[PDB]
Order: structure tokens, then C-alpha cells, then sequence
């Protein structure tokens, strides 16, 4: 049978680079074409370019020509992807993944690298910023913004009726994440209603009262 | 005969 | 030139046939081999199907590839859905040697009924504006499946950069839950009139909008 198998994990600081490597096995190197294809966190497939690992041709997709090379030793059967200067845009599971023939025969099956990730982060632990959500029913609708920190650990507690807590998003190697509580209408304004955000990694405790406009 | 990756039926 | 088109969301009942479509736009789908490609969360992609409707070793003969030149598509069929299904199934085809893909479709397994998404939207805090940023967020709680197409609109010009949504995420009874966010300066804020948060779930658009 066939196997692909790839560099470990690059945990790597912005402008960095790196070489993630991709060695074969089962198969003659140059009778099929490797192909690169990335995946960002909760994003789909993004395909970036092929090797012809007969003719030596390397091809680049319109988005990834400039800082991305491709590379392959045949005497080790091993493809290469080079990345220069990382930015926290490039954070990614990055796939090794074999292509089609690159002569006159079949069995030109997609097998797939165990992926490899390449995460570009200062790493630099930053308390978050803390804003309230109010609106502009009988049910009414609050919410604590907690928006640009690291790393990934918070958590938001409310006191005034059921809470809502979604999942952070990694935008520029800082987190940002959402809490909403739904109460009676009849209990805000008329009562207070505040949110208690917990970052450990920075030790920071805040409490944010949410006032109507 | 195909000289180009794909490039068939 | 070649992109190929999926609709994000499929879904069936265990023991149910589903088929997820990829619609070839800018050159004839016969021209070139499909391939198909599983992802179940947590691991990486392998083929199911690849020269259009051959079957990789220990994938069953319940997973089938078709191709029809009067739509200018190729589809996968599963037959018999089972909870390992659950997966994002990519095509891939060739143009002038180079990989296409398509956006991908989430093969939902139903496990309970359909629910349409609750929305809010959120203005920006007046304490953010001070600091010269504006982020509007969108709740989306209680759906199922977890697929939801999020648009913004503000003034009705749709928004392409500057709104990122997160990967829906499970509650305690396994429905979904997701959130958007639109980032503006305080001086485009303070430009434009009238925001939209358009969610997109099963086919149906509920909309939240509001005025600065
Ligand atoms: C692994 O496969 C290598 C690539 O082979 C070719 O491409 C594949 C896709 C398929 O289409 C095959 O029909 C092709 O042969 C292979 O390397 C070479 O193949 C031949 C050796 O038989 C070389 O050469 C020729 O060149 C000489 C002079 O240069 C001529 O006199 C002669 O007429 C002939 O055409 C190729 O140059 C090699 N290609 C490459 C890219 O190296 C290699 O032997 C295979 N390895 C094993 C272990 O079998
Ligand atoms: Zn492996
Ligand atoms: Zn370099
Ligand atoms: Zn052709
Ligand atoms: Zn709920």
C-alpha cells in the first residue's frame, strides 16, 4: 500500500519560516504529482499548488505565489514546503496529498499526509478588552464582548433565565470570544445585570455592568 | 497520448 | 475558467439516501476526473471515490460516484447513511493540470429534529467606539444541522472583508452554536446608516438588522 508522512507540528514566532517535509513509500515517486492543500482553523480545503515530481515543473495557486516554495529530493522520495517570513494569516493544518499520473496509467487515488501544523504566534499572554452587548418581546437579550487576548482560557460567569457562551475565534494570533444571557423583559433594566470575565493566564478578573441606550 | 495531469475522460 | 460549485448543507435519517452535488461552471465536467473526498471532524481527508466512480479499498459499494454531462455535474451517493458519514465531502477535478475544489458540503445524520437558528445582533459599546473601533456581533444559537451561511449588509453593499464567523460548535443537546462579527473603524461606523445580519440556514434567510 501507499504512505505519506509528514513533519511534526512548527510552533514558530511571525517572520519566522519553515520546512515542512513529505516523505512516500509504496510507490515510484515520479509517477505521481504531490499537491499542497491547507486547511485554517474551521475553514475548508484551500489548494495551493502541485510538485511534477517527473518534469520538475512546480506550479503555484494565484494566492500563494511569493513567500511558498516547493521542493522535492527523489532520492529520499520526500516533497518540501518552504514558507518565508510567517505572518499569524499563514496558522494552518498544511496537507501533503498525492495528485495524478504523470504518465498513462490509473490508480490516481487522493492519499493524504497526517497533516502538519504550522501555528505563527507571538505567544505574548495580553489581558482582554471587555465591552457590553445591549440592544438598540417578553425575553430580552444581554451580552459581554471579550475581544483581543491570549491564550485561550477565559471564562464569563452573569448574575441578574438561560446563558449562551461561543466559541473564541482566532483572528491575528488574538482570541476573540462572545457570552449572551436571555432574561424576562420585565427584570432589565429595572434590575442590573452583569457579566464577571476570568483570563487566568493573566490573572485578570473584570466585571461589566450592561446599561440600556 | 494525455501530456497534461487531468486531462482525459 | 474551472471553479466547482457544492451547496453547504446535506443531510438524511440513518438508513436514508442522500447525494451531494458539485455543479462544474466554465468547462465540461467530462473533460477531466472527479475525485471525492471524506472529512470527519478531528482527522484528516482521504478519497472515496476517485476517476469519477471507482471505490479506493475497504470503502463500501454504498459510497457511489456518478457524473451527468446535461447538468455539467458529477454527484456522491451514500446509501444507508450510518453515523461515520458525518463528514465535509469535497470534489476535486483538473484545469489545465491544477486542482479544483469545491467549497465543500456538510453530510448531516439527523440524530433529532431540524431546528432553525435564534439571531441576535449587537451594536458596537459606545467604551469600543472611544478606542476607534466599531465590532457588531451576531448570536446564532439553537440550530441544526450545524451549517449556517452568514451575510452582512450595511446600507446594501454586501460586506467581503472585514466579518469572520466561527465554526459552529455544540451545546449541551447537540445543537449548534455560532457567532459573526463585522469590525469597522469609529469613522466608518459613524459613516454608514443601517446594518444587516443575514443567516442563512436549510435554505431560509432569517435577517436582524438595525440604525446608528
Ligand atoms: C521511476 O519512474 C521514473 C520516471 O519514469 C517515467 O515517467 C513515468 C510517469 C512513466 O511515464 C514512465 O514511462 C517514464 O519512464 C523512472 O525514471 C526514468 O525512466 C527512464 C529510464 O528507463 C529514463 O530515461 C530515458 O532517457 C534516456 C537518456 O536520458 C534515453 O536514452 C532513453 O530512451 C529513455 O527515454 C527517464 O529519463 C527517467 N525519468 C526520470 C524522471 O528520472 C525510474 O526508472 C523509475 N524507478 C524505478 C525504481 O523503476
Ligand atoms: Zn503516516
Ligand atoms: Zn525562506
Ligand atoms: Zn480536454
Ligand atoms: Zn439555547
Amino acid at each position: 500500500q501507499v504512505h505519506l508522512e509528514q513533519s511534526g507540528s512548527e510552533l514558530k514566532k511571525p517572520g519566522a519560516s519553515v520546512t515542512i517535509s513529505c516523505k512516500t513509500s509504496g510507490y515510484n515517486f515520479s509517477h505521481f504529482a504531490i499537491n499542497w492543500v491547507r486547511q485554517a482553523p474551521g475553514q475548508g480545503l484551500q489548494w495551493m499548488g502541485w510538485i511534477n515530481t517527473k518534469t520538475a515543473n512546480l506550479t503555484y495557486a494565484q494566492t500563494f505565489t511569493g513567500r511558498f516554495v516547493f521542493s522535492f529530493d527523489t532520492s529520499v522520495s520526500t516533497a518540501y514546503l518552504h514558507i518565508h517570513g510567517l505572518k499569524t494569516e499563514d496558522t494552518a493544518m498544511y496537507y501533503c496529498v498525492r495528485g495524478g499520473s504523470l504518465g498513462i496509467f490509473g490508480g490516481s487515488v487522493g492519499y493524504w499526509g497526517q497533516g502538519a501544523l504550522v501555528s505563527v504566534s507571538s505567544a505574548k499572554t495580553t489581558p482582554p478588552s471587555v465591552y457590553p452587548l445591549a440592544p438598540g418581546g417578553s425575553s430580552v437579550t444581554l451580552g459581554c464582548l471579550v475581544k483581543g487576548y491570549f491564550p485561550e482560557s477565559v471564562t464569563v460567569t452573569w448574575n441578574s433565565s438561560s446563558v449562551h457562551t461561543f466559541p473564541a475565534l482566532l483572528q491575528s494570533g488574538l482570541y476573540t470570544m462572545s457570552s449572551s444571557v436571555t432574561v424576562p423583559s420585565s427584570t432589565w433594566p429595572s434590575q442590573t445585570v452583569t457579566c464577571s470575565v476570568a483570563h487566568p493566564a493573566s490573572s485578570t478578573t473584570v466585571d461589566k455592568k450592561i446599561e440600556p441606550r | 497520448l494525455p501530456g497534461q495531469r487531468g486531462e482525459r475522460g | 475558467n474551472l471553479t466547482l460549485i457544492q451547496s453547504r448543507s446535506v443531510s438524511g435519517s440513518p438508513g436514508q439516501t442522500v447525494s451531494i452535488s458539485c455543479t462544474a461552471n466554465g468547462a465540461h465536467i467530462g473533460d477531466s476526473y472527479v475525485q471525492w473526498f471524506q472529512q470527519r471532524p478531528g482527522s484528516a481527508p482521504r478519497s472515496v471515490i476517485f476517476e469519477d466512480d471507482k471505490r479506493p479499498s475497504g470503502v463500501p459499494d454504498r459510497l457511489s460516484g456518478s457524473t451527468d454531462f446535461s447538468s455539467n455535474s458529477a454527484s456522491l451517493t451514500i446509501s444507508g447513511l450510518e453515523s461515520e458519514d458525518e463528514a465535509d465531502y469535497y470534489c476535486q477535478s483538473y484545469y489545465r493540470g491544477d486542482w479544483v475544489l469545491g467549497g465543500g458540503t456538510k453530510l448531516t445524520v439527523l440524530g433529532q429534529p431540524k431546528s432553525s437558528p435564534s439571531v441576535t445582533l449587537f451594536p458596537p459599546s459606545s467604551e469600543e467606539l472611544e478606542t476607534n473601533k466599531a465590532t457588531l456581533v451576531c448570536t446564532i444559537t439553537d440550530f441544526y444541522p450545524g451549517v449556517v451561511t452568514v451575510d452582512w449588509k450595511v446600507d446594501g453593499t454586501p460586506v467581503t472583508q472585514g466579518m469572520e464567523t466561527t465554526q459552529p460548535s455544540k451545546q449541551s443537546n447537540n445543537k449548534y452554536m455560532a457567532s459573526s462579527y463585522l469590525t469597522l473603524t469609529a469613522r466608518a461606523w459613524e459613516r454608514h446608516s443601517s446594518y444587516s445580519c443575514q443567516v442563512t440556514h436549510e435554505g431560509h434567510t432569517v435577517e436582524k438588522s438595525l440604525s446608528r
